[PDB]
Parts: C-alpha cells; structure tokens; sequence
RNA sequence: GAUGGUAGGAUAGUGGCCUACCAUGGUUUCAACGGGUAACGGGGAAUAAGGGUUCGAUUCCGGAGAGGGAGCCUGAGAAACG
RNA sequence: AUACAGUGAAACUGCGAAUGCUCAUUAAAUCAGUUAUCGUUUAUUUGAUAGUCAUGGUAUAACUGUGGUAA
C-alpha cells in the first residue's frame, strides 16, 4: 500500500521552495492530521535551509490531542502500564507534535505573531476566519513556505460540493438564523481562481475541482532564474576599504528599495532646507523599520547630535532598538553605537520640544491627530514613517491629502524582505482582502469631472449577488471599496466581513443616470451609504446608549436605523453629492441570478421611527449635518488616541409621529453641554462650540413645538441668586475701575442664565462678543487665550467685553 | 534517512511514495598592479 | 464573556457568550452573594434576578 | 566634574552651580550647553525666569574667553544681519554648532518641556518655588 | 547548676530536667583529669574448630543522614524526614 | 422477590503502612550482666468486669449536567 502520489503535490512544493514563494493547501477529509507531517518533511527535503517552525492557529479546540508534554507523556506511560501498546511506539502525527517546533496561538491572541517568521502555518478552524487574522498569518509566513487550512466540516463539504456543481446556485440553510458566511464563500471561490493553490483530501487524492489544477514542474537546475531586483543588486557598490563608514551599513541594507531609501536620507542630510520632512510610505515589514535603523545609524554617525523618536504608542520599538550594527563611549563603537544605547522615548505631545530638537523621527503617522501633525511640522527636520496598503491606519489618498494640507519627496517601499516579489499569494490576498486602492488614480476619473446633481439615483444592492464571485460584480466591489477607504481616515479589515454577512446592514449607491444606449458599460458610483437597522425591530449600540444616558422605555420600544458611513471623495467634496444622496434616501424612507443592481422602488422599507448618524466629531461633518437636518444628540468626553476626537451621534425624525422627545433631549443635551464645558473639552475651539450650541438651538427650536420654548426669568430669583454688593461691583466695573477677576467671579452664571432664550430674546449679542463670553465664562480660559484665539493683538477683547457688560448693566 | 523511508514517505527520483495513510584584499585583489598597491598603502 | 447561569429548580444550567463591553462593565465591581438585575444587561432579561455564585478568571 | 556627570549613563542627575554675583554664570551655562550637545545625546532645553541674555548665552560659542565682548546692541550676534563666524553645513562643525546658530527658548510656565525633558540648562532657578 | 536544699513549672513519671530562693560545693595521685588508641573495634555476642595449633560461621557495632539550617502536624509506639 | 438478599466497580469507614541505603568513631560512653519501677506508659493478646426508643436528626462521595484553563 505504498501508493503513488500525483505529480502536482511535490511539483508544487518544490517549485515554490525554489522560487522563494508560498503555497497553500486546503484539506477536506476525516483526519488531515496524519497527512500534515508528510507535507512538512516533504518541504524540508525539498529544501534543507528553509525555516522550521510551524504556527498552529485555532479558535478554542484542538483536534484529538493536547499540547502539554507532561500530560501526553503521562497518558502514554499509563497506556503502557494498562497494556494497550508497545513500549517504543509513536505514530507519525504524535511524532510530529513532539519533535517539531510549534507556536500554538488562539484566534483572539492574533497580535503576538507580528514580527516573527514561520516556515509553515496551519489554520484549524475554517468557520471563524477573521480577515484580520488571515492577514496576520499570511503576512508573517516566510517565503519558501506552506499555508495549510484544515476543513473538517460536512457543512463546508456540502457548500463546496454545491458551488462546484453550480457556481451560480448555492446552499444556505436558515438553521443559523440570518447569518451566512458570504465572505467565506467569496474566499472559497477566489481560492478556486488562485494560480498556486490546491484542494486535497485525506490520503492526498488531489481534487481537480478547484485551484491550480495543472502546475508543471520547473526545471530549477539553473542559477539564472533570478529576479531583476537580484540582477540589479548593488554592482557599482562603493564597498571598498580605505574609508567606508556608511558603506558598511549600506552593505548591511538588504533590498534595493532599502538601499536607495538610504540614499534618499543621505541626500536629505546633505540638503539644508529647514522646514522639511523626509517621507517614507511603505508596505508592512518591507524594510520600513530596517530603514529606520539605518537612518538612525547614519544620523548619529554624521547627523546633528541625536534624534527624538515619536510614536503614538510603544509599538515595536523592540525592533527599533534591536537594530544594533559594546555600551556607548568614545571608543570604536560608532557603527554599533548609533543604535540602542540612548533609551529615551518621548510622548508626541511635546511638539515644542520637537521644534527645539535637532532631528525628529515620527513613526506610523496615521495614528496622530492633524494639529499634532502640523505642530510637529514646524520649521525643522522630520522623518515621516507611514504604511500605505495598510491596515490599522491611513491610505494612499489620505496620506497624499495629508502631505498636501502639509508641505519635498516621498519614497515607497515595496519589495518584501522575506519572500519573492510578484507573489501569487500576496497578490491574491490583496485581491480578496481588497486593499488595492488605486481606483481614484484611474484615467477615466483621475480628475474631479462629474455631472450635476439634477439627476442622480440611489440603487440598493443585492449584496448576495455582489459578494458572489463574478468578475464584473467583483470589479464593482473594489471600485466601491476604494471609495470607502478614501472616504474614511482609518479602516479595519474585518469590516468587509461585517457588511457582507451582517443581516441588518444595508448599502446604497448614489449613481449617475443610466447610459441610454444599452446599459452594458460599467456603472461608476458617486456616493455610497452604509446603514444598519437598529432597535426593537431586532445593533447593540444606539438604544443601549440612549437607555443608559436617559431612562426611556419608549426609546427601547422604538426602532430606527443608524448610518455608519457616508462615502464620497475629496474630488467630489466640492458641492455636496452626499447632501443630494441624503435628501434622496430620506425621501425614500419617508416617501440565472438575482439582479446585480436593484432599483430602489421594489423593496419596501420597514417602519423607521428615527435615523441616526454616528461619527467622530469634526467641524466639516458637523457643519454638513447641521446644514443637513440632524439633531445633535450625544458627544463623548474622552478623545481617544487614534481619532483624537470625541464620538458624537446625530438623530433625525420626520414622520407622521410628531416626536418632540427628541426636542426634550435637545434641550437636555444643550444643558448638558453647558455643564460639560470646562470639564473634559475644557480646551477646544470656541467657534466649534458656537456651531454646536446653535445647531442645538436649531434642533430644540425646530417646528411642531410650543411648550419647549423658554419662559422669562424672574427678578425675584435674580435677587435670590445674586448679592447687592455684586450688583454694586457690576456697576463699578461698568464705571470701569475694578478688576476683571472681580467681574469673573460672577461672569459664568451670567453666561449660564444668559444663554437661556429669555436673555437671548432680551439682548442679542450673538457675535464675537458672545464667542468671548463663551470662552471666558464657560470655556473659562484666559483673556490672553481669547486674544490669540481671535488673533487680535490689542485690547479689542476688553473693548467688546466692556460693551457687553455695559449692556448687562443697563439691563440691570 | 533521506533516501529511505521515514514518516511514511520515501522519495524516488521524483515520485514520492506515501504509505496507506587594507593590505589583505589589497594584495589578493588581483586586478591591481603591485605598484599602485604599495602606492595606495603608503597613500 | 461567558456566563454559566443556572436555575436549580429545573436543574437548567446554560452558558452564554457576550460580545460587548457595556453589560459586563455593568456587572463589574461586585462580590459573590450579591444581586444584580437583568434589565441593565438584557432586553430579554427584564424581570430576571441573578445572584452571583462564583467564577473563573482568564487563566 | 560636569562632563563626568554627563558621561554617567544615569537617567536622573542634578548638576548645580551656586556662584556669587559677578563670576560668569552665563558663561557656565553656555559651556554646559556646548558640552552636553557636543557629547550629549540629543539637545538641551534652556530655561530662564525672564527674557534674560539667552542671546549672548548662546553667543559664547568659541568666543567668550579673556575677551568676551558683552555688548548692549552693537554685538554682532545680537545684530540680526550677521555671519556668526561659526556657520554650519555638512562640515565637522559641532562645538561651533551647539550655540547661537540654534537659538531656542522655553517659557518656565510651560513646564511640560521640563517634565518630559532629557537635559536642561537653567539660568537662575533659586527664585523658582519648590514644586515647580 | 558545677554539689546540695526548698518551691514550682514541665514530662506518661522521678530527678537542677528547667526557673526562682538559696547554701558553696564535688573529682583527684587508690593519677581524677587529659592525650593518643589503626575504637572496620570488641563482646565465650555467636555456632563453634565431630582433631586447622586457635580456625571457621552468625549476632551487637554506636550514631547520624535521606538538597541544606528552622518550625509544625497523626498514631499505642515516629521528633516519620518518600 | 412488588424492599433488598447472587455478584460487584467508584467511594464512606476500620486497621496496617513505625519489621530503605549512604555517610561520621565514642574507653562507665557504649556493650554485656544484674537490678528497681510503693515511681511510669501501652494499640494488640487472653481473663474478668457496668439495673443507677415498633427507633431522633444529619450528610457526602459517586451520579447528572454546565464550565473554566496551555496545565
């Protein structure tokens, strides 16, 4: 029973390990455990130099065995004592377990595998494949490598059988509820279209049903199968020895991208412009931090004195300090000295320290708020480090608009330090994960040239048909996702799985009108809207947070929808296509396959009491919704590190139900904001506060209400609160002889009871004067801070102050 | 034991069978004449 | 967060996985033997009354 | 003594110079700046309680010997249109660099600089109350 | 505490075993004491050598330890050291 | 056998588990002999031996089930 094996299997593994690539296998079957270690031994015997370690990832179970060596040895010893074996017996699988090197890892601990390199990885649980996870492991598998997925489930077995028998039809059972792994179906089909993948069973009877069904063995008997990056490795290299103190470190530098990025930094060292940043946009692990190590090496060998390191968090300063080449002194440690020995990490909020400093490096600029970004782009020298094509941070267009609101040359790192370029798994992964965002740069719509909003149309998407892997639908999907990534600032990879498989989530496209010729060419979106049905119709967010902030069993019984994403482009931000789409969607609510594109008409929505948008608070979008028709509902208090802005939610209702509890909430929330100023957003912009308070004023002075209006205060309660000596000193500073502290003692509650609508109607001072009042009595900041806020270098501040408190005095 | 069986495989010619289941380089830098060798080394 | 909730008259002990931060932070800062409602945690737990009996940490 | 204190690889150290009136405290502080940017790691943060003579405190760069030339408004570094005789480029200029070519200042009321600082040079800290 | 008294604690139990309170003693050229002792030593301890010249065979060595000082725990009996 | 009685795993409980090798040398010490215990202790052995509610409450283990953790 020493059976044969099809040529595809060892042919693929040998060809991969001599092309420095990665292969991927999926095993259906009853065991797969016994068929694994044959592959591992086979891969070493294909090549004796490649890395040994195998990573095993699982959700919470282990297939028929356990890891603790004491447990396995005790069990097997006791099995000898109970007499079920022979003394010197160990099967191939358990041999593999207790002989190789394994890192076991959970799913949730997926972040402890970042910097390592593994020879093989194993994914045990197929029905919980987070995109973020899959990105982790596949990126960290070294070249000449194997990625193997185990597929013990009859459910996926029937799924794949059905898909192979009919690509168009599928198999969906509602025994799960309303959750179906459309992302996993797309995974399986794209894997079918992979150029070096394989689907195989137990006993390795390879299935031709999918994958690279026909690989041929290369003749690897040659030394010239060598990439152009290898071919133009350093050949005019000044590696000579009479003097080469940086030539040593350039020879340490690995790729040609690393080498001429180092050339960029040395040209920058020669360059003596003051306000300057040297920009590296990199793929991940491609020599970014390595270039950081050579940059710090060169800039302490020859640079000013040393550099301040700035990071939003302590990320792998592990490797940033692990770049070495003996403690620092004036001895021949220089080319090893310009490294770990000056351990002084600082916090990136010390931008004035940075302005003083000789040279500053910034790492992963995508997690830095833009005011901090400019405060570090003062008039001095900075090395900017960021990851394009990348999770957890910025995008290409986001970084370009960053440097354009900023400002010099940029450099992008691409060549992977581990595996071979042009990699099939890397390309296929970029395709499936959909991070190839270049659709903005395409020559059809590289410019902003778009029609006018007189005719634009919403389309609801049959997302099942969308995520069904059909190439035109696929094409449409990267187009819209490129829009999505350009629209946001920072993105997570699981979100694609989120809207693909989340039942209550819906997507809409504002599109130009149909081409009247045939409708055969590709539609090209203008805006994309992501919402989710949330409420008693059932999404854990909105009624929960409302119930927490105010006891409202009525709100618990309510049902509506939350807008998660508005999706436009800075090329289209000129006019308000989003406002067009907003009006259209609000009008829709309050007024052999299923088709790829469904018209908005043939799908009745449910009964939506309310619509609420959730977003990180900014001036532009706040102004946008404020010009639009949403009630300011809630603002958080602690701005996170990443966004730098407190979260904030808007609501809007316009139905036959005249709500007015929204108006009650608006009055409460304006009062709450009045409380919360000078507490947590003690220091933020007064005109922003002004915009918020007047938007709240609009919201609680919307239509359909008459008891929500303010009643006039009483002079009885006035004298109840104040003191006649305070009134005397009010008239005294009205005579302008006293001190502004002796008025600021009583300024803030004057602002408080002033900012009620009684005094709002009595005396109208809604200008820069009211801005100054808000700043000095409720933002409670210095007169000097107000002065440089208004950029008025004189006592104009006290001029308007004297005017307005004078107006108060003749009121009194 | 590469040519022999281990695990459960043995590798044939191709068809794997499985079971059932500075002065140093200055001197030796040979495209240099000794004249400029000693000239550089003196400087 | 996994919760083993038992009702001992029926002998019905059932576990639940919760995915949030908020409901578990509601149950935070308690000792064994006390009581916490079901309305602060679950829309399907209104009128439910749950007594702590024990637990296991993450290790 | 202070360069020995600098060569000490500790994080925390206090170097104190209690001088009488009329002994060149500004000369001492500028020498501290030149020393601890020439061999020091990164750069130094300088604090005075007032807009003091920090301009000349940086002007003690290679001059400031027997003839110091402390001048009111005639002095050449005080004059804006100047060549400070010790200009910087891609040159071995370090001790003639750690000075008036990089005039920088910290208000003592913004004490977060000196709460996350690495090396500071302080003119006249006796007037500073103890918690700050 | 060296000798003794008286009293008490302690111990299963006497007794300076231990503490108070005291008395000021005891051993000694009959050599105390001290030193070395190869003290793997000796004991008719041991069956003997049913005739080897003194020799065999057995038994007691004596104590301590169970990583190393320190402390605790049960059981009739342990200062058990698995 | 309609309480069981055969047999019997898990466990309660009773008792035993106080009859192992290595390292250090003392001449009333040890050892041998001989006392005494009207001065003590003793599980076990055997021998005697106590006139001073047609039946009171408990609990567990095991089992069932639900879980945690690399262990």
């Amino acid at each position: 029973a020493k059976k044969a094996i099809d040529s595809r299997i060892p042919s693929l593994i040998r060809n991969g390990v001599q092309t420095k690539q990665r292969s991927i296998f999926v095993i259906v079957g009853d065991r797969a455990r016994n068929q694994l270690p044959n592959l591992h031994y086979l891969m070493m015997s294909a090549d004796l130099k490649m890395n040994k370690s195998v990573l095993w990832a699982y959700k919470k179970k282990l297939l028929g065995f356990t890891s603790h060596r004491k447990k396995r040895e005790n069990k097997i010893k006791k099995e000898i004592k109970r007499g079920t074996r022979e003394v010197n017996e160990m099967d191939p699988f358990e041999s593999f377990i207790s002989n190789q090197n394994i890192r076991y890892v959970y799913y949730k601990e997926s972040e402890k595998i970042l910097g390592n390199t593994y020879g093989m990885c194993i994914l045990q649980d197929f029905e919980a494949l987070t995109p973020n996870l899959l990105a982790r492991t596949i990126e960290t598998v070294e070249g000449g490598g194997i990625v193997v997925i185990l597929l013990k489930s009859m459910s996926s077995l029937k799924q794949l059988y059905t898909m192979t028998m009919d690509v168009h039809a599928r198999y969906r059972t509602e025994a799960h509820g309303d959750v179906v792994a459309r992302f996993n179906e797309r995974f399986i089909l794209s894997l079918g279209s992979n150029p070096n993948c394989l689907v195989v069973d137990d006993e390795l009877n390879v299935l031709p049903l999918s994958g690279a069904k026909n690989v041929k063995p290369l003749p690897p008997k040659e030394d010239d199968e060598l990439p152009p990056k290898q071919l133009e490795l350093q050949e005019l290299k000044e590696s000579l020895e009479d003097v080469q103190p940086a030539g040593s470190l350039v020879s340490l530098s690995k790729t040609v991208n690393q080498a001429h990025a180092i050339l960029s930094f040395i040209d920058a060292i020669s360059e003596k412009t003051l306000n300057f940043t040297v920009a590296l946009t990199a793929g991940r692990g491609r020599g970014k931090s390595a270039a950081l190590g050579i940059s710090i090496a060169a800039a302490v060998s020859h640079g000013y004195s040393n550099i301040f390191v700035t990071s939003p968090s302590p990320e792998n300063l592990k490797t940033l300090f692990e770049f070495i080449f003996f403690n620092k002194a004036i001895v021949r440690v220089d080319i090893k000295r310009d490294h770990r020995q000056t351990i002084q990490y600082i916090v990136p909020q010390d931008h004035q320290v940075l302005g003083q400093a000789e040279l500053v490096v910034i790492d992963e600029a995508a997690a830095i708020p833009l005011p901090i970004v400019k405060n570090l782009l003062g008039p001095y020298l900075v090395f900017m480090a960021s990851t394009i094509n990348g999770y957890e941070g910025t995008g290409r267009s986001l970084s370009l608009k960053l440097i354009q609101q900023l400002r010099l040359r940029e450099i992008s790192l691409d060549e992977p330090i581990r595996y071979a370029p042009g990699d099939p798994i890397e390309k296929w992964l970029n395709k499936l994960l959909c991070l190839d965002v270049t659709l903005i740069k395409n020559p059809r719509f590289a410019t902003r040239g778009t029609p006018h909003p007189s005719q634009c149309n919403l389309f609801v998407v049959n997302r099942d048909t969308l995520f069904s892997y059909h190439p035109v639908s696929e094409n449409f999907l990267e187009k819209m996702m490129a829009l999505y990534v350009s629209s946001h600032y920072k993105n997570s990879p699981n979100d694609l799985q989120l809207m693909s498989d989340a039942p209550a989530h819906k997507l809409f496209v504002l599109l130009p009108p149909i081409d009247p010729k045939d409708g055969g060419r590709i539609p090209d979106p203008l805006c994309v809207i992501q919402i989710a049905l949330e409420g008693e119709i059932s999404g854990d967010l909105i009624p929960w947070l409302i119930s927490q902030q105010f006891q409202d069993e009525e709100f618990a019984s309510l049902s509506g929808a939350r807008i998660v994403r508005i999706a436009t482009n800075p090329e289209y931000a000129s006019m308000g296509y989003g406002s067009r789409a907003i009006e259209l969607l609000r009008d829709y609510f309050e007024g052999t396959l299923p088709p790829l594109l469904l018209k908005l008409s043939e799908q009745p929505p449910h009964y939506l009491h309310y619509l609420g948008v959730s977003y990180g608070l900014t001036q532009s979008l706040h102004k946008f919704w404020k010009n639009n028709s949403f009630v300011p509902v809630y603002l958080r208090q602690t701005a996170n590190d990443l966004t730098g802005e407190h979260t904030c939610v808007m609501l809007n209702v316009l139905e036959g139900r005249e709500s007015n509890w929204l108006v009650e909430f608006a009055k409460d929330f304006r009062k709450r904001f009045l409380s919360l100023l000078s507490y947590d957003f003690h220091k933020f912009t007064a005109v922003q506060a002004l915009s918020v308070i007047e938007s709240s004023k609009k919201a609680q002075d919307l239509s359909d209400d008459e008891k929500h209006d303010n009643k006039e205060l009483t002079r009885t309660h006035l004298d109840d609160i104040f003191s006649p000596f305070d009134l005397k000193r009010l008239d005294s500073y009205s005579n302008n002889l006293l001190d502004y502290h002796v008025i600021g003692d009583m300024i803030p509650m004057l602002a408080l009871l002033y900012f009620g609508d009684k005094m709002g109607d009595s005396v109208k001072l809604s200008s820069v004067q009211s801005a100054i009042l808000l700043a000095i009595g409720l933002q409670r900041k210095n007169i000097d801070t107000i002065a440089k806020e208004l950029n008025l270098p004189s006592n104009q501040t006290i001029a308007m102050f004297a005017k307005i408190m004078r107006k108060m005095s003749q009121y009194f | 034991a590469p040519m022999s069986d281990v695990g459960g495989v043995l590798m044939d010619k191709d068809a794997v069978y499985i079971d059932i289941g500075n002065i140093g380089k200055l001197i030796y830098m040979d495209n240099i004449s000794p004249e400029e060798c000693i000239r550089r080394w003196r400087g | 967060m996994k919760l083993n909730i038992s009702y001992p008259v029926n002998g019905s002990q059932k576990t639940f996985e919760i995915d949030d931060e908020h409901r578990i932070r509601v149950f935070f800062d308690k000792r064994i033997g006390q009581e916490v409602d079901g309305e602060a945690v679950g829309d399907e737990f209104k009128g439910y009354v749950f007594k702590i009996s024990g637990g296991n940490d993450k290790q | 003594s202070f360069i020995d204190a600098i060569s000490e690889k500790t994080l925390n150290f206090t170097v104190a110079l209690t001088a009488g009136r009329g002994r060149g405290k500004s000369a001492a502080l500028g020498i501290s700046i030149a020393a601890a940017v020439s061999h020091g790691y990164s750069n130094i943060f300088v604090t005075s309680p007032s807009p003091e003579n920090l301009k000349t405190l940086f002007e003690f760069i290679f001059k400031g010997f027997d003839a110091l030339g402390y001048q009111e408004h005639i002095d050449y570094d005080i004059i804006q249109s100047t060549n400070p005789d010790f200009n910087k480029a891609i040159v071995r200029v370090d001790i003639k660099r750690d000075h008036r070519q990089t005039i920088q200042y910290i208000v003592p009321q913004d004490h977060q600089v000196l709460g996350q600082a690495e090396l500071v040079v302080i003119d006249e800290a006796a007037a500073i109350p103890l918690p700050i």
